[PDB]
This record gives C-alpha cells, structure tokens and sequence, in this order.
C-alpha cells in the first residue's frame, strides 16, 4: 500500500525540535503578535507542517500556549537540566543588567520553588544558551537592546549578543541568529526560522548571516535601495510637508543608511511599508537605534549635505523626459478611419 | 489551598495570579496580582524632544501601540497648538478602527477562546462537555453550527476551523490597517499634526473592499458568540457572578470629530462629547461626566503596593491646568517614577503596576474604576449619552444601535447592545464580540467623510506646528483594552514629564492606600467556582477565564 | 420592523445597470481574463454587490456569461433597438478598418437578424455608442489601437477616440474612458468601472481623466517614479545583464517616460509587476505602444544621455552612505553586563 512517489519523501536529520520562546525579556510582546501575521510561511503552516521533509516542530510560546503557569513552564525547566536535546532559543526583548541589583529584579518568568524566587532573565539565558542547538534574536530589542537601551533608562539593558560574546558559537556551531526590527517583519522572521528549520533537517547550508549576525539575503540592501520615492530624489524634488508623494529625506527618513527590506518587500502581503508610504524610516532595525537616529522628525545630518546638493543638468534632463514623453503619448499616422490602408501593407 | 499560576499565557506580557481558593465552600478567599518586568519608560523619556513621543511610546506595547501612538499625537496636537487637515484624523479613525478589529478578533478567539474551547472543557468540565454536545445552537442559521458542542470544537488550538480562520481574518484587518497607519503595530506614517498617509481614491477602495468583508464575518460571528455565553447562563444557572464587580467603569471616548475637534484643553470639554464613543465614567448603572476635564482632573495614582518609593519630595511641575482648574499632586502631570527593586512580598509589596483609582466629587471615595476589558466600559457608557447618532451607531439611552447593511451574501442585521444590568466576565467577553461590529460599523461612517474632504479636493494632511519651550498636553483615547491616558510636560523645549496610563494598569492594579482590591481581585473574588475538579490534578480554568476577561496587557500595565 | 440604520441606505440614482461588454474586437481577451484576478474590488465582488448604495449590475461578458449564442446577445440587439436605456458599452481589442473591404470582416460578434451576415465592430459601435450612458475601453488596444495596430497591419485598426473622436461624449455627458495597460491591471479596471458605479449613483463627481481620458489617479505618475529599483538609478548602479537586482534602463526600460503605476501597485495583490522585479518597461500603456518602443530590448535613445550623466557623484554620495552605516552598526557604548550603570540614569 506503500505508494511508489513516497521515495521523495526523506525523513529530516532532526525528527523533531523544540521552540522555546522567552517574551520576558525586556519588550512589549510585538514581535509575538507579528509573526502571526506571516503567510510566506504562516505560523499554523509551520506547526502544521505544510511543508512536509522539515522536523516536526513544538511551539513553547506564552502568547498562544495552551499550557499555562506552571505546566508552560515545565519544558523550559525540562531542558535547563539538559533533559532536552532539541531546542532552538528565541528572545524577545533586551537583557537586563541584574548586577546593578540587588534584593529585586527588572524581568522574569517562572517563580519556581526550589526557593520560591523568580528566576531573572540572564540566569533562563546562560542556563539554557549552551546547551541550545541555535539562539534566536527575534526584535531590535533582543539583538541589539533597541528602544529599552536608550540613553538614560534604569535597566541598562543589552542584545544577545552584548551578553552572550559576538562570537559565541551553539554547541552546534551556529552562531548567534539576529533577526532584527521594531517589531520583525513577520514574513522575515518566518523566512528566517523556516531556514533554521531547513537547515536542521539537513536540507541547506549554514545560514548565511553578516557581521551582526543578520540573515544576508533579508539585510544586505538598504531600504533607500528599495524604495520607490527614490526618483524624486534623483531629480532633486524633497517633500515639504508629510503627505507629499516625493522624498522625505529632509523631513527625517534614514533610508539612505539603514539595512532593512521593508520598502521593497512591504509589511503584510504587499501592502504596508515605511517611506514608501510617507512614513520616515526611524532605522528601527539597526544596533544604533534609537539614539543614533534622534530627534526622529529631524534631518539625518549626512542628508543635509547630499541633499543641498546642486546637479545642475536636473531641470533640461527633466525636460526630455518630458519631451519624450509627449512622443510616446501620440498614436502612430496609420491609426485612422480613412478610405486607403496606410500601414505599410 | 495555595493555588497560583505564573506566567500566566494566552495574555500579553508576563502576568502572575497567586490565590488562596476554600474549596469545601467552593469561594476564593483571597488574590493578588504581580508582573515581572519593568522597562521604565517615564525615565528614559525625559530629556528627549517632544516629537519622539509617539514613536517611542508606541513601543510600550506589542500589539495596541498604535493607541499610544495616537493618544500621544492626540497630546502634542495639544501641546504644540496644532489642529490637523480633517481628512488626517478620519484616517486615524479609520485605522484605530482597524485596531479594535483585529484585536478583540485575535484575542477573543484564539487567546480567550481556548478557555472554551473542546479540549479545555474535556479537562476542566467532562460533564459539560456530554451537555454541550446536545446543545443545539440558537443561531446556526447565521453561522452554520449546529451545537455548542461543535462551537468549542472549532476552537481547539491549529486543529478548530473558526480558531484558523480568525488567524485570516486579522491579517487583512492588519492590512487594512497598515493602509491608514503604515505598519502594525508600530505606526510609520503618523505625526504630530497630521499623517503621512497620501489620500487617493485606492486608499479608501482597498479599505472599504476588506471592509465589506469583515462585515459579513460579523453578521457570523455575533450570533455565533451569543449562543455560546447565551450557553454558560443557562449550562451553568449563576455563572454571571464569575468575575463580577460594582459598576466602576471608565470611558473617555475615542473617535474624533474634526468638525468640531481643535486640540485645545478648554474647548475639550466639547469636543470631548461629540467623540463617535462618549467619554464617561458610568457608577454604577448611572452616568456622572460628559466631560473629559471633568475626568481628567479626578485621576489620581496612588501606591499602597507597588515597588516604588512614591514622590513625596519630588517637584511639582503642573499645579493649574490650562483652564485654571486645580490640578492633584498624584495626578500623572505631578507623577515621579522612582524604580524601586526589591523581593516580593504579598503581605504589602509585591508588583510593579502602580494603583491609579479615581475621585468622585461628590462622595469623596477612591474607588478602583476599571474598563473590564474595556469594550464593555465602552458600550456602556455611549448607550446612557443618547449623543451618538451616526446611523450605523446610534445611542437611545437604554441601549445602542449597531447596523451592518447588507454585504454579498447576507441582508442586514442590527445589533442592539442592550446595558447588561450586571458587570461580568461573560458579559465582558460578550461586549468585546458586539464592539468588533461596532468598529465595522463606525469604520463605514469615517469611510464616507474622508471621501467627502477627498472629493472636494481638499487632500492636505499635515499642518506645520512648532514645539513651545513650556507647555503641557493631555491626550485622551479609548484603547483597546479600554481608557487611555497621555500626560505630557514640556520644559525648555524638552521632555520634563510624560506618563502614559492605559487600560491594564488599573484592572492589573493592587490596593490603593485606602485598601480598595485591584480590579482583577475584586472581579476575581467575587468570582465562584463553578468548576469540576477538585485540587490534587485541579487546574482552576474558572480564575484563568475571570483575569482573561479584563483582556491582560502587562506590557502596557508597567511600561 | 425597519431599524434606524435603514435611513443610512440611500437609493442610488441609477437603479440598474448593464455592461455591454464587447470583446469581439481585434483583442485576445487579456483584459477579460485580467479583470478576474482583481480583488479591489472583485468582479464577484460587483456581480453581488458587496458595496451597498451602488447600481445594480448586470455584466454581460462572454468568458464568464451564463447565457450562451442568441441568448447571450439578446440584451446586445435590444440595446441597439433603443429598448435599453442605462446600459454601460465596454469594447476590447482593436477596431479594425471595414472600409477597405470588400466582401467579408476583419471581426464580427453578433448575427443580423434580417440579413443573417455577421455583424462587424464599427456597426456595432454606431448602434450602441450613441445611445451608452458611457463608453470604455479596456486595455490599450481598445483605447490607442494597441499592438495589433502595428506598423504593417493587415487591417488597419484603431482606437476607441480615433473612431468615435477624442472629444466625444456619451449623451450622459461622460468622455470616452480609456483604461490601458497590456492587459490592464486587474485592479485599475475594476476601481475605474467602481467609480463609475459610484457616479451613476450620484455619489461622486465626474470622473478625472487627462488629455488622453486615462484615469488621472492611475496614470499621472510613470513607472520610475514608483520603481523600487529606483534607489539603484539615483546611485548609478545600472545591471549590464538580465537577472541583475539593480537598474535595467540600458537594458530596455522605458520606464521613465511611461504613465503606468504597475510597479508602485505590484500586478495582483502586490506580488508582481515589471521592471521592479526584472522585467524592462515596454510602454504597453501608451499610445506610443508598440512601435515607438522597439525593439524591446535595446536601451533607449534618451537612456543613454542620463545614465552617464550622474556617474560624478555616484562615488561620493555612495561611499558616504557605506561610512555612516558603519556608525549606525555599532551600539551605544552603554550596553554590557558590566557591575556599575553606565546609561545616564
Ligand atoms: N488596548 C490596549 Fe494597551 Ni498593550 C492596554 N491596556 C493600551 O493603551
Ligand atoms: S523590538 Fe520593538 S516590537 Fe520587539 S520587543 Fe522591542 S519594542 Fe517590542
Ligand atoms: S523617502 Fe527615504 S528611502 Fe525613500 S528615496 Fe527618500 S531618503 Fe530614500
Ligand atoms: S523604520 Fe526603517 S528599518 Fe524600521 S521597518 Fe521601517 S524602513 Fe525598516
Ligand atoms: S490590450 Fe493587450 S491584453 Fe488587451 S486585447 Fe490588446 S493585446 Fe490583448
Ligand atoms: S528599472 Fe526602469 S523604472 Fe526602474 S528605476 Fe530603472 S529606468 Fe526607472
Ligand atoms: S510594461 Fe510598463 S506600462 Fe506596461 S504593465 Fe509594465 S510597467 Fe506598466
């Protein structure tokens, strides 16, 4: 009963893997939410495994769990022994400085009883990090410290990697995975985790990240690179006011110099975006945000520079433009209702 | 018994319910609540421009930001005396609109829904479920199910066909969104003064298009929603005591009339009224302020419980406001946030949500007001003003008049929202269904302005503004989680003060000074325990369905 | 038991109305078959009047009819009896020169009654056209004569304002609507043909169209200016082959003096579109389209000028973006897991 066409069917490396989610770093819960946003791939494509070959996957998220309190927490309890060897790490928010403390704690999940005291973040990581086959950054927040790491904030916070050593390495080799923006954009880290899940069944290489550790085929490109308002800023055109079609560049837009793929990719299924909808990238997805790029609304000095910019030929190469385009906006002779054929037959 | 859940999944954040629960009398005895995570966003915001606001507070939370984002444009408009192009604030209804869609949608179907769902039921209530399979549901004329049984079915995590859909239905409900506000669920194109988003005809074409759509999905989905609480009232005779409290609701409106909204604090009173959601506090099945100021001058913070060392000693910086009125110490324009971390502790310290309680004028009382989740708190409050009258909503007094006309498949439906005459769970769960058909509602009415101002030409949709060296600014919005608050202060062209108060920091709130429970603890206490097991293999869902009905955002709750 | 809502339903001006839609024109039912695609609004979405307040429609369009022959083209000689009053005329394909025959047709749809010979385009035109509340043409052969009003064309074909006059009106005062693009964009027809429904309601003003009665909405922008390759052009990165993620101007796009918004508005759901995923910009929405434009693959006379043109800056502009970047890299010296706080706080 074996139908012959199951030969294609090849049991992945890994039969199975292990999610564990950490949302009690320090962040909102946005890079949750947005992944259940995603259709390229879905999330229910993913536990459901649509696409057939890959591991089996368990999703340990607080967000949408069906286990809560103590049970939720068992798997996660579970693997810090080493009782799990198939477990991939993602977090979602900044580490908190604990050291500046103290009797109390800035974040935590799991009270635990072994004395009833609520374990903190940075114990979860370093208990969980080396015996994980990947570690996950998923948000600005938890790859670079984002928004939470802002100049004067109490917690004094980090990424995953301020905290873990920028060249720390899984006890399978795979280096730290920066899936960075405020939040993710939800196909990018469904793209980046169905990669991971790939790559673990055996099916691809080793993920091709960057020196900040960011998938390479997501974050190389700029978002100036991809987006569209780029020809008003070639012929020199620069919104006055928000609203305007054209460029923003002097109104407060990055672009320019932020590594992100919005503007080209849009946010959920073509549709949303940042300056290519009149909206100024705030370069949410970089290690230097936010402090780097405030006040938001302000022009990015380097701007100012590029942007007084005199290209004299701009007004005459406007024109032929203008001029051909007149050419082309006119039928050929032989479009009539005359009495003779005139096309050339 | 010792009973206590920690983290609590399925909400926002990382939220903790320890309980002391008599079994043999089947009562809860005691509660108490704590987060875990404090990130400290009143700190790190001073000093900062005042444009940054909105960006930075959006942040707070990770799926209602674009209510902060709002409310804090709503408090520069304020500030820098700035009254946006009409058409922008018909955009940002139409996209907060988009907001409460999605979110009650996700929240009430796939985060509150497990609750109800098969597998719970067959853990928590065998017997319900052999009850609930013969249960033929009263509207499966409208939404094709055929029993209770096959409802809670549809609901079972990934496997239940309603539980997948509703995944669909809040993506293009995102996608709409993200077609007046950029990106979900940090905003890109809103501003201080207007947005960014460029008014053309296919803006509002491929808006109304999925419009339509979510319409329709509501002529399913109330119906569907009734017969199964309709269920538990009659499965469980009492249930409505589960999570019940006085009526202390709080309302402080949400969608704006640019006909008549300028952004100035006096003439907030009136534009305060005219909001397509009347602003109110409703105590208790009776109605005190039209009044936003009124409001606003009543709220106060106080701190019986929560890590921090309290302001005492700490400089004033708002003693009048911009109409002379006197202005509270404890009030969010006069609040100092000192972090204080310490070991838990429920005998007096033992959370880092503060205790904000309101002040009735006439009985000199705190009393813990709460939204309830909040679209409850909302529906209430519009129905008593009678002031709405938009055709799609429409208040008569008793009661309001949501009309959804008819779409490709179904003719139309009214769904009159009728005061609920107790402030339960169940009912909470049942406002959140019929607000999502009040959002679709009210979404058809911006839809039909903004093409109006669009047809007429006039498509401007920012107005320059300049940032005052000293100002202040109260913003005032309804969340989806119900009131929201942005208090902000502006001294030498900076930041001096800005504290944001949404809904979850009241309901998640301990005891004031006076000793008045949190919101979840007074709903959570007065809660039964209507459940079948006893506390050996006991999970205690009948808590868990109690704190889920307030629709937790921790995040939110502690920023 | 009316409800108070009611009184928000108004009644639209025009009751019904039909849409005669001829495809028996020199086409091949690419726009037909376009339209289909379209999910803002849907066609299945108008057929059942998903938008309330609006005309009822009736859409006679032969790929999707149910009725079929004689039955099909009953509204269609009815119509041309004078016994139907708010019919819409919808022509795609060319209209092809009868004059020069003969005996015979270059294009027939329907069977004269009396005569019993096939009934060519221009008869139908002047039967029905007189007498449309308007007329529109669907895809740039109905509108500019297309490609099949090629140089040498054995028929001799045209366009909908070439046979019935540029300044012609219908007698509801409406102006031909061309609606081009080869075929035309599945969601610019059916947000034209809405509007449409909308002004016959008497819910919006007449509908805005330019000098060549393109929508102004849909047709005022070129493709460069909503190319998210853009960004590549305004820095002189030009692809020398195919496949090349950058500008494709020396490959053949004429993108810059084409009124098209495909590439801004992706080609179904945002998914596709032209030169912003690889495919140069061949003009087919111009009146230009297809002579003007070939060969295809040979870059543009005026292309030439512009591109070597801005290769001054491009080196400067290009290296000072790289530099920046770097900085916006790197994190805020104030994050670590060091034993004192560093932030400010
Ligand atoms: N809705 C909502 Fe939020 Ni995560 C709450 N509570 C707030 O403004
Ligand atoms: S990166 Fe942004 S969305 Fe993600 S946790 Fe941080 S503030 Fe939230
Ligand atoms: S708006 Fe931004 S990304 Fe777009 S072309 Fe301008 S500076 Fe570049
Ligand atoms: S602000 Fe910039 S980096 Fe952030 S999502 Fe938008 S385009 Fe990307
Ligand atoms: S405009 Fe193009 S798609 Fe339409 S009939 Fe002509 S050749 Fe076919
Ligand atoms: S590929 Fe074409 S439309 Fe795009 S930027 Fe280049 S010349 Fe312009
Ligand atoms: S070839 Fe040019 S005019 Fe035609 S669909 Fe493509 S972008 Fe539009």
């Amino acid at each position: 009963a074996v139908p012959y066409g199951r030969k294609t069917q090849h049991t992945p490396a890994l039969k199975e893997v292990h999610i564990l989610w950490i949302t009690a770093g320090l962040g909102c819960d946005g890079d949750s939410v947005s992944i259940t946003a995603a259709s390229q791939p879905s999330v229910e494509d993913v536990v459901l495994g649509a696409i057939p070959g890959l591991p089996k996957v368990h999703l340990h998220n607080p967000v949408l769990a069906y286990e809560n309190g103590d049970e939720f927490m068992a798997p996660f309890h579970k693997a810090a022994r080493g009782e799990i060897d198939n477990f991939v790490l993602v977090l979602e928010g900044s580490i908190p400085n604990e050291r500046i403390n103290g009797e109390g704690y800035w974040a935590a999940m799991g009270t635990d009883p072994q004395t009833h005291q609520p374990i903190t973040i940075p114990e979860w990581l370093d208990r969980l990090a080396p015996k994980a086959l990947a570690v996950v950054g998923a948000g600005t927040c938890a790859t670079y410290g984002g928004i939470h790491a802002m100049e004067g904030n109490p917690t004094g916070c980090m990424g995953l990697a301020d905290y873990l050593g920028w060249q720390w390495k899984s006890r399978a080799g795979l280096p730290i995975v920066n899936v960075p923006g405020c939040p993710v954009q939800p196909d990018n880290f469904m793209e980046t985790l169905l990669y991971l899940l790939y790559q673990l069944a055996g099916l691809a290489p080793m993920i091709p990240l960057d020196e900040a550790l960011r998938p390479k085929w997501l974050f190389t490109r700029t978002v100036h690179d991809g987006c569209d308002r780029a020809g008003s800023y070639e012929q020199a055109i620069f919104a006055t006011e928000y609203g305007n079609p054209n460029c923003i560049v002097k109104l407060g837009c990055w672009g320019p110099v932020v590594q992100c793929n919005v503007p080209k990719r849009g946010w959920i299924a073509g549709v949303g975006g940042c300056p290519n909808v009149g909206g100024i990238c705030i370069g949410c997805t970089m290690p230097g945000f936010p402090d780097k790029f405030m006040p938001f609304m302000d022009a990015p000095p380097g701007a100012v520079l590029s942007s007084n910019l005199i290209k004299s030929y701009g007004p005459l190469i406007r024109s032929l433009r203008k001029l051909t385009k007149d050419t082309l906006n006119d039928e050929p002779k032989w479009r009539h209702n005359q009495p003779v054929l005139t096309t050339g037959y | 018994v010792e009973m206590n859940w920690d983290p609590i999944t399925r909400i926002v954040g990382s939220l903790g319910i320890y309980t002391k629960i008599d079994f043999e009398n089947r009562r809860v005895a005691e509660c108490y609540s704590t987060s875990s995570i404090f990130r400290g966003y009143s700190i790190f915001m001073k000093g900062k421009d005042p444009r940054d606001s909105h960006f930075i507070t959006s942040r707070i939370c990770g799926i209602c930001g674009d209510n902060h984002a709002t409310c804090s444009v709503y408090a520069q408009n304020m500030a820098y005396g700035v009254k946006p192009p009409p058409i922008a604030d018909w955009i940002i209804n139409l996209g907060e609109a988009a907001e409460y869609m999605f979110d009650h949608n996700i929240f009430q179907d796939n985060l509150v829904g497990v609750d109800f769902c098969e597998q719970m039921v067959r853990e928590t209530n065998p017997g319900v479920w052999e009850k609930a399979k013969t249960a033929e549901a009263p509207h499966a004329a409208e939404h094709g199910y055929r029993t209770i049984a096959d409802i809670m079915t549809a609901l079972n995590p990934f496997t239940g066909e309603f539980y997948r859909e509703t995944l669909l239905v809040s993506r293009y409900t995102r996608e709409m969104f993200c077609l007046m506000e950029g990106r979900h669920v940090h905003p890109s194109t809103l501003y201080p003064g207007g947005v960014g988003t460029v008014p053309t005809i296919q803006l509002f074409t491929d808006y109304i298009t999925r419009l339509m759509k979510y319409v329709e999905f509501m002529k399913k989905v109330v119906p569907l929603h009734d017969d199964l609480f309709d269920f538990f009232y009659e499965a469980l005779p009492g249930y409505e005591e589960v999570g019940r409290r006085r009526i202390l609701l709080g309302c402080w409106g949400s969608f704006q009339d640019p006909n008549v909204c300028d952004y100035n604090y006096r003439t907030m009173t009136k534009w305060g009224r005219g909001m397509f959601v009347t602003p109110g506090v409703v105590v208790d099945g009776e109605l005190l302020t039209t009044d936003l100021v009124d409001i606003n001058l009543n709220i106060r913070i106080l701190l019986g419980s929560s890590f921090y060392q309290d302001w005492d000693h700490e400089e004033t910086s708002v003693k009048n406001d911009p109409l002379g009125n006197a202005v509270d110490r404890k009030h969010p324009w006069n609040q100092t946030t000192l972090p204080r971390p310490q070991k838990r502790n429920f005998g007096g310290n033992y959370t880092w949500v503060m205790s904000p309680r309101w002040l009735d004028k006439r009985t000199g009382d705190h009393l813990a007001l709460d939204t309830g989740g909040g679209p409850i708190a909302r529906l209430w409050a519009t129905a008593l003003a009678g002031l709405v009258d938009i055709g799609y909503i429409k208040s008569t007094g008793h009661s309001v008049k949501i009309y959804l006309p008819r779409t490709a498949l179904k003719p139309e439906a009214e769904f009159e929202w009728k005061i609920p005459m107790w402030s339960n769970a169940i009912e909470r769960d049942r406002a959140r269904t019929y607000f999502q058909a009040y959002s679709a509602a009210a979404a058809l009415y911006f839809a039909e302005q903004a093409l109006a101002e669009l047809h007429a030409g006039r498509t401007r949709t920012f107005t320059d503004f300049k940032v005052p060296d000293e100002a202040i600014g109260c913003g005032f919005h309804e969340a989806v989680r119900g009131v929201l608050s942005h208090h902000l202060v502006i001294r030498d062209g900076k930041i001096a003060n800005y504290h944001p108060y949404p809904p979850t920091p009241w309901n998640a709130s301990p005891r004031d000074i006076y000793g008045t429970p949190g919101p979840y603890e007074d709903a959570v206490q007065n809660t039964p325990i209507f459940e079948e097991n006893g506390p050996e293999k006991f999970k205690g869902i009948d808590i868990m369905r109690a704190v889920r009905s307030f629709d937790p955002c921790l995040p939110c709750g502690v920023h």
